[PDB]
C-alpha cells in the first residue's frame, strides 16, 4: 500500500517512450532483406565484372576467313565492418525492479537495438574514413566516388507542378543517357520535400490534386517514391537496388547473449552485435548506377 | 544525443566495478573526486593538486530506486555508494570550466574543488586519460576517460 | 586454394554481366520475328 | 630458439588483451611505443624521456590475413591495431642499443625515439619491469617484460 502522505496522488506507471521518425529506415529495411550472407571473417568482397567482345566479317557467298575475340575481366572491391552495443543494470535495482513489475530490461533491449541500426544508418550515408583494407573505403551514399553527384537547379520545396517533372526527368538521364543503365529504378526524398509535394498543382484544374500525385502516375517508371529522413532539405537520390545496383552483403546476422554472472553481485550485462557492408555497383567501363542530387 | 550519458560507470561488458561503501558529510554530484576521512565518513576531497599517493576514488550514481541519476545529488548523512577505479576502465568524470579536450589521450590531473582539469603531468598526479573530444564550459560536465 | 598470406578475400565468380542499352533492336526484333524463310543459296 | 618471440602480446593464459584502433602516420615497428594524436591518427611518441603521464601503448604485430608478423612493419595511412597494456601482464617491448639486462626486475624506461631503456626511476616515468636475462647490442629486439 502507500502512506498517509501520499494518499493525495494516484500513479500510473505504464511508461511510454519515445516516437523514431517518418520514413526512418526504409531504404536500410529494402537492402538487408536481399542480401547475401558471407561468412564472418572475410574482411574484403573482390566481385568480377567482364566485358563486351566481337568481331563480325560478311559476304556474300559465305567462304571467308572469320575473325575471333575474347573477353577481359576486371575486379570491385567492398569491406565488411561489425558494430556492437550493449546495456545494463546493478544488483540492488534490478532486484527490486522485479518485485514492481516495472520491466526495465526488455523495455531496454527494445531500445539500443534502435541506436544499434541508427549508425548503421550513419554510416550508409555517412562513410567513416577509418575502415580501410586496402582501397575499400565507402565514404558515403553522398560524397562516395562511386556515386554520380548530380546538382539540381531548382528548389524542389517551393517550384510549381511544372518544374518538377522538368527537374526529375534530369536527374533520371543521368541513368539512361549519360550512364547507359536500364532496369527498375527507386527514388527517395527528404521529408522537407514529401511535405510540398502537397501544394496546389496549377496545371489540373478537376477540383484540387497534389504534386504527389502527379509523379505517380507521369512518371510510371518508378518502383517505389518513398521518404528517408537521413536527407535533409533540398535533396533527393534515385538508384537500382538488387544484385545489379546498389546491394548489401552481412557478414553476421543480429545477434545477442548475455554475459554470465559469476558472484552473487555481478551487475546484469547483455550485448548485441551486427556486421554487414555496402557497395554500389560499376561496370567494366565504368558506368555508375547511382545518383545523389545535390 | 547520440552519446548518452545516464551511467556514471561505462567500462566494458565484462569488467565489473569495484563498490566502497560509507557515510556522506555534503552533498555532493556523482563524478566527483571523494575522498575517505575519519570515522566511517566520506565527502569531497579538498586536498591539493599537487599531492600524490590519493587513490582513485568517484562517487557512482546511487540506485534508481532510491532516486538516483547522473545529475541528481546524494542525500548527507547516508550510506553513499562509490566506485574505486582499477587501471584500465573507462568512468565518467566530471570537468571543471573552461577547458578545451582536443586530442584523446592527455592527462587527466585533479582540481582542488573535487572536480578535474588537464594539468601537466610533471607536478600532479595522472588519474585517468581523455577518450571525447569535446569542449565544456559550465563546470559539472561529463566527459568519458579511461582510468590507465 | 588462398595463400594465408592474404585468406581474407571472398573472391566472388559470378560476373555481374552488362546490361543493354534501353531501345536497342526494338526494329530488328519486330523484322526478324515477322520475316519469311527462304533456302540458303538463293542470293 | 626454445624461447619464440613471434607474439608480441604474451601474458597469461586467461588475460585478454584491451585494443586501441587507429589510423596510422609513420611505418613503425610492433613493439613500440606509441602516442595518439589529433584527428584520430596514431604514430611514434616523439616525446621527452622525463615527462610522466603517457598511457602504455604499445604497437600490436598485425594479423595474420593482412601480412602481420613481429618484425614486419606496418603500412602508412591504415588501420593500425595497437595495445593498451594493463598493470600485470608481460609484453614483449623493444630496446635500443647498448645495454644489458643483468637481474629480472630493474625498471624500463621510455626513450625518446619510440623504444625503451633501462633508466633511472626517479626522474622518468617507469613503465614495466624485466624478465629476462640477456644482452642486446641492436636497437629493435624484442625483450621480455612485466607491465607492473
Amino acid at each position: 500500500m502507500q502512506r498517509v502522505d501520499e494518499m493525495y496522488r494516484l500513479v500510473d506507471s505504464t511508461g511510454t517512450g519515445e516516437d523514431r521518425d517518418w520514413g526512418n529506415q526504409t531504404l536500410l529495411g529494402r537492402l538487408l532483406s536481399q542480401a547475401q550472407t558471407v561468412s564472418i571473417g572475410k574482411k574484403v568482397i573482390e566481385s568480377r565484372r567482364y566485358s563486351e567482345a566481337g568481331r563480325i566479317n560478311r559476304s556474300m557467298s559465305g567462304q571467308t576467313d572469320i575473325d575471333m575475340d575474347k573477353t577481359k575481366s576486371s575486379y570491385q572491391k567492398m569491406v565488411i565492418p561489425v558494430f556492437d552495443g550493449a546495456y545494463g543494470r546493478d544488483f540492488r535495482d534490478y532486484e527490486a525492479m522485479r518485485s514492481e513489475m516495472l520491466p526495465a530490461l526488455a523495455e531496454d533491449s527494445e531500445e539500443i537495438e534502435f541506436t544499434l541500426l541508427d549508425d548503421v544508418n550513419d554510416y550508409l550515408w555517412n562513410g567513416d574514413a577509418k575502415l580501410k583494407v586496402d582501397t575499400a573505403v565507402w565514404g558515403g551514399l553522398k560524397a562516395d566516388a562511386s556515386v554520380a553527384a548530380y546538382s539540381l537547379g531548382a528548389d524542389l520545396t517551393t517550384a510549381t507542378e511544372a518544374q518538377v517533372v522538368a527537374e526529375l526527368l534530369a536527374l533520371l538521364d543521368v541513368l539512361r543517357i549519360t550512364n547507359k543503365k536500364s532496369g527498375p529504378f527507386e527514388l527517395y526524398i527528404s521529408p522537407q520535400i514529401m511535405s510540398n509535394w502537397q501544394k496546389l498543382a496549377g496545371a489540373n484544374t478537376n477540383g484540387f490534386m497534389n504534386i504527389m500525385a502527379a509523379v505517380r502516375a507521369l512518371i510510371p517508371e518508378f518502383s517505389v517514391v518513398e521518404a528517408d529522413s537521413a536527407l535533409q532539405g533540398n535533396q533527393v537520390l534515385c538508384s537500382v537496388v538488387g544484385t545489379r545496383g546498389l546491394h548489401a552483403k552481412i557478414g553476421m546476422m543480429m545477434s545477442s547473449y548475455q554475459v554470465p554472472r559469476v558472484m552473487h553481485n555481478d551487475p546484469y550485462q547483455f550485448v548485441k552485435w551486427f556486421a554487414a557492408g555496402f557497395q554500389s555497383n560499376n561496370s567494366f567501363s565504368g558506368l555508375k548506377s547511382t545518383v545523389y542530387g545535390s | 544525443m547520440a552519446n548518452s550519458k545516464n551511467s556514471i560507470f561505462v567500462g566494458g561488458a565484462g569488467r565489473v566495478k569495484q563498490t566502497i561503501e560509507g557515510l556522506a558529510q555534503s552533498a555532493f554530484k556523482p563524478g566527483q573526486l571523494l575522498a575517505r576521512a575519519a570515522g566511517d565518513a566520506i565527502d569531497v576531497t579538498a586536498k591539493a593538486s599537487t599531492t600524490y599517493g590519493n587513490e582513485f576514488l568517484i562517487c557512482d550514481d546511487q540506485p534508481q530506486t532510491l532516486g538516483g541519476g547522473t545529475d541528481v545529488a546524494v542525500t548527507a548523512g547516508d550510506t553513499v555508494q562509490a566506485i574505486s577505479v582499477l587501471p584500465g576502465q573507462y568512468v565518467l568524470l566530471s570537468f571543471a570550466a573552461t577547458q578545451n579536450v582536443t586530442t584523446k589521450g592527455a592527462a587527466v590531473a585533479s582540481n582542488g574543488d573535487g572536480n578535474f582539469k588537464l594539468g601537466n603531468p610533471a607536478t600532479e598526479q595522472t588519474f585517468a586519460v581523455t577518450e571525447e573530444i569535446i569542449n565544456v564550459t559550465t563546470a559539472g560536465t561529463l566527459v568519458l576517460c579511461r582510468a590507465i
